[PDB]
């Protein structure tokens, strides 16, 4: 059935350690070298990643923008309509990005915007200019 | 075990089933109906019980039939056959018992027994008990052979057999009641003392110990489950199979270290790609913040495109600051998952060089027990006799084992100082040519109907031979002599003026420096009333220590004992003795073992008696003339006294069946 618990002895392994006089000392020396190879290969990436860690020093704190905390409004000020069109030009269909730009429009209000104004700002035409810019 | 069934067990017989031997003598019964068999079995068991409950007096057929009840005592030929069978084969009325009916006036048949070892002496007493002319020839000046006992003053120390290996089923239990035997038990606890002379800590002991026993089980797994029993056309030894198992453990230790570090790197290399991604996002962020700064430097009022640019770049920046925050999330998980892996390293080593020496002691003990280097023991068969092992604590003979063979020798014609030089056996009879050990020219001739050869296997092995067989022993017998192992182990007796060891401790070990010298003085017994420390030499060491003077050897014993007990707690020894069993010519070693390429089946060959060719050609098949007993002939109890004793009983029964006939068959 099975060997003592913690003792390992595969059929395959026995054959491999008995196949000659020093198949014993061969296979165990391969592993002594296999280990030292992986051991230094560790300290290489340990050193490598130690540098890339220091290049991220400071984090991104000097590059972080404070909080814009405004309430999603109903009306489309002509300002807001124009911000929209240009956003559509740059972002295409990323309604979330477009919502974020305009600042006070829920993501549906943005989708809702597409359909009704589509005629008047040729939104079709605008996204043909997108995709062509990719 | 309770009742009649306890006597069956105590006689090494299954209470509820008829044996192969019993079927041979009682085929009518065993071929017959189930009822009759239970009758038989009970009669047998009861008759045994009776003998056992009082083994200091002959049990007669009358005495037996007397105590039997109905329905069992109805059939008296059945009860007579049973009592006769038992009596014959030494299951009852063996050893030293008081005869009711003094010996038959005259004798039938003449048998020469070579050697007064416990085998010989046991056989002799049985054959004389069966009215035959029995004469034993011993080369030594003393009986017992490999049951030696050193005596001087009040000091008494066995140089040969010492231990009764449990009384449960042991026929020496019966002899121990027939002779006064101061049988002291053995508390098994044995503390080990490394070369420095300081006990291995309890914790350590148990790892190595348990690992040892785990390694043995491992070899059995190799043998039976993986069928690893041949290698390069040579049979595998236990020694080899341990190295293989050990190497495979050392290999596995490394295999795991490899995959643990190989896991670290795969994580480390995920982190490398994450740090790169993060350094390049910090770059785009830095540049993109500058742009949004520049876009807000444009003071209003501004048209809607330059308003859009600020909003655009503001969105685009918080978008990239989302990512980088979600990558510093990921970074923190992988960074601790490394302190995880680098805190749980698998075992540094399989066994350290310190532990490996202690394990070597546990192997030397095994080499002591089997009386041979582990490289010689058969892997498949070394432990074959493990099932027939007796129950109960092991014991010593405190008054000296030689008390037993001496006791057996009483009332026997024994020719001491008589070295058998040649055994001739022919259709018509045997002549045995011996000499006097002292003046070797003075010759003796002995005519007899049959020879019983208890010559030790080491002697049977000698080349050129110490004894000549005429005609030569057949190919099949001489091969089995090559094949089987004869081992060796020596004892050193140290007699002191006072006890300087822990006297609640029977035995304690010493751990050697090397593998090479693991058996050298590796163990000491305090088992005696007096102040005597007995010191053991086993394994490969035993054979080499025979070429070293007693003084030197005593040197190394004291040296060790100083280490353990203090450099001025150990006096000089008053009296010292050193065995050399392999050198001793009437032994040529200690006792048998199952050598690689032998099996149990060779022990049965050793027992098989020899039948000579016919005198006149085309005349009928002769009788068997030359018989064999001894420790090396009993498959299930080799290398013991009880084994020898039992072999003796066996051959006596066989010889008697031959030359006195067997009235008990029907
Ligand atoms: C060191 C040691 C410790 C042991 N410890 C134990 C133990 O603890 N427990 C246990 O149960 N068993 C033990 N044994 C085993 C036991 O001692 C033997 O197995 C047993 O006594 C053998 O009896 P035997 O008759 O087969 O051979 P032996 O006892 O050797 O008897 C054979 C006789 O033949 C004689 N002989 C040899 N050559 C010639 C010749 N050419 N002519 C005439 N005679 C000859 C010998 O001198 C000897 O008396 C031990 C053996 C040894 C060596």
């Amino acid at each position: 059935r099975k060997p003592p618990k913690g003792m390992f002895l595969s059929q395959e392994d026995v054959e491999a350690v008995s196949a000659n006089a020093t198949a014993a000392t061969t296979v165990l020396r391969q592993l002594d070298m296999e280990l030292v190879s992986v051991k230094r290969q560790i300290q290489n990436i340990k050193q490598t990643n130690s540098a890339l860690k220091e290049k991220l020093d400071g984090g991104i704190e000097p590059y972080r923008l404070p909080e814009v905390i405004q309430k999603c409004n109903a009306r489309w000020t002509t300002e807001e309509q124009l911000l929209a069109v240009q956003a559509i030009r740059k972002y295409g269909r990323d309604f979330q990005a477009i919502s974020d730009v305009i600042g006070n429009k829920s993501v549906v209000q943005v989708k809702n915007f597409f359909v009704n104004y589509r005629r008047r700002f040729n939104i079709d035409e605008v996204l043909q200019e997108w995709e062509a810019e990719h | 075990p309770s009742g009649v069934e306890g006597a069956a067990f105590q006689s090494r017989l299954p209470h509820d089933r008829m044996t192969s031997q019993e079927a041979a003598c009682f085929p009518d019964i065993i071929s017959g109906p189930q009822q009759t068999q239970k009758v038989f079995l009970f009669i047998r068991n009861r008759t045994l019980q009776l003998w056992l409950d009082n083994p200091k007096i002959q049990l007669t057929f009358e005495a037996t039939l007397q105590q039997l009840e109905a329905p069992y005592n109805s059939d008296t030929v059945l009860v007579h056959r049973v009592h006769s069978y038992l009596e014959r084969h030494g299951l009852i009325n063996f050893g030293i018992y008081k005869r009711i009916k003094p010996l038959p006036t005259k004798k039938t048949g003449k048998v020469i027994i070579i050697g007064s070892g416990v085998s010989g002496l046991a056989a002799a007493r049985q054959l004389q008990s069966f009215g035959m002319d029995v004469t034993l020839l011993e080369a030594r000046d003393r009986v017992g052979g490999r049951v030696a006992t050193f005596r001087k003053g009040n000091y008494v120390a066995d140089l040969g057999a010492m231990v009764v290996t449990g009384l449960g089923g042991n026929p020496m239990a019966v002899v121990s009641k027939q002779v006064n035997m101061e049988l002291a038990k053995i508390k098994q606890k044995c503390p080990l003392y490394e070369a420095n002379g300081q006990a291995v800590p309890k914790e350590k002991d148990e790892m190595v110990k348990q690992e040892f026993n785990r390694l043995l089980e491992a070899t059995s797994y190799l043998s039976h489950q993986l069928d690893f029993n041949v290698l390069n056309n040579k049979p595998v030894s236990l020694g080899q199979a341990l190295e293989v198992v050990i190497q495979l453990q050392e290999k596995h230790v490394k295999d795991e270290q490899i995959e643990h570090w190989k896991k670290i790197v795969k994580t480390q290399e995920e982190l490398k790609e994450l740090l790169n991604k993060m350094v390049n996002l910090k770059e785009k962020i830095k540049e993109l913040h500058q742009q949004y700064k520049e876009a807000s430097e444009v003071k209003p009022p501004r048209d809607i495109t330059a308003e859009f640019l600020v909003k655009s770049k503001h969105r685009d920046l918080t978008a990239l600051c989302k990512e980088y925050d979600e990558l510093a999330e990921t970074q923190g998980k992988l960074e601790e998952k490394l302190q995880e892996l680098e805190a749980n390293p698998p075992s540094d080593v399989y066994l350290s060089s310190r532990d490996r020496q202690i394990l070597d002691w546990h192997f030397a003990n095994l080499e002591f027990a089997n009386a041979t280097p582990l490289s010689t023991l058969s892997l498949k068969h070394w432990d074959q006799d493990d099932d027939f092992e007796f129950t109960g604590s092991h014991l010593t003979v405190r008054n000296g084992y030689s008390c037993v063979p001496v006791a057996l020798a009483e009332g026997l014609d024994i020719k001491l100082n008589t070295a058998v030089r040649q055994v001739r056996y022919t259709a018509s009879g045997c002549e045995v040519i011996a000499v006097n050990t002292r003046s070797t020219s003075q010759t003796f001739i002995y005519k007899c109907d049959a020879v019983l050869c208890t010559l030790p296997l080491g002697v049977l092995k000698q080349q050129p031979p110490a004894v000549q067989f005429v005609p030569p022993l057949p190919e099949w017998k001489t091969s089995a002599v090559q094949r089987m192992g004869f081992g060796n182990l020596n004892k050193v007796v140290l007699c002191f003026d006072r006890v300087f060891w822990d006297p609640s401790v029977n035995l304690f070990g010493h751990v050697g420096s090397t593998t090479a010298s693991r058996g050298e003085l590796f163990l000491f017994w305090n088992l005696y009333k007096a102040p005597i420390l007995l010191a053991l030499v086993a394994g490969e060491a035993a054979g080499i220590m025979e070429n070293i003077s007693d003084d030197v050897i005593v040197g190394r014993c004291l040296a060790i004992l100083k280490g353990i007990f203090g450099s001025s707690a150990v006096p000089q020894p008053k009296e010292t003795v050193v065995s050399r069993w392999r050198a001793d010519p009437w032994a040529r070693g200690s006792y048998s073992y199952v050598a690689a390429g032998s099996s149990g089946n060779d022990y049965d060959l050793m027992a098989q008696p020899i039948t000579p060719g016919p005198s006149i050609p085309g005349a009928p098949q002769p009788i068997p003339r030359l018989f064999f007993a001894g420790e090396h002939t009993i498959r299930n109890y080799p290398a013991t006294v009880h084994g020898a004793l039992l072999s003796g009983l066996r051959e006596a029964g066989r010889i008697a069946d031959q030359f006195l006939g067997a009235m008990y068959t029907l």
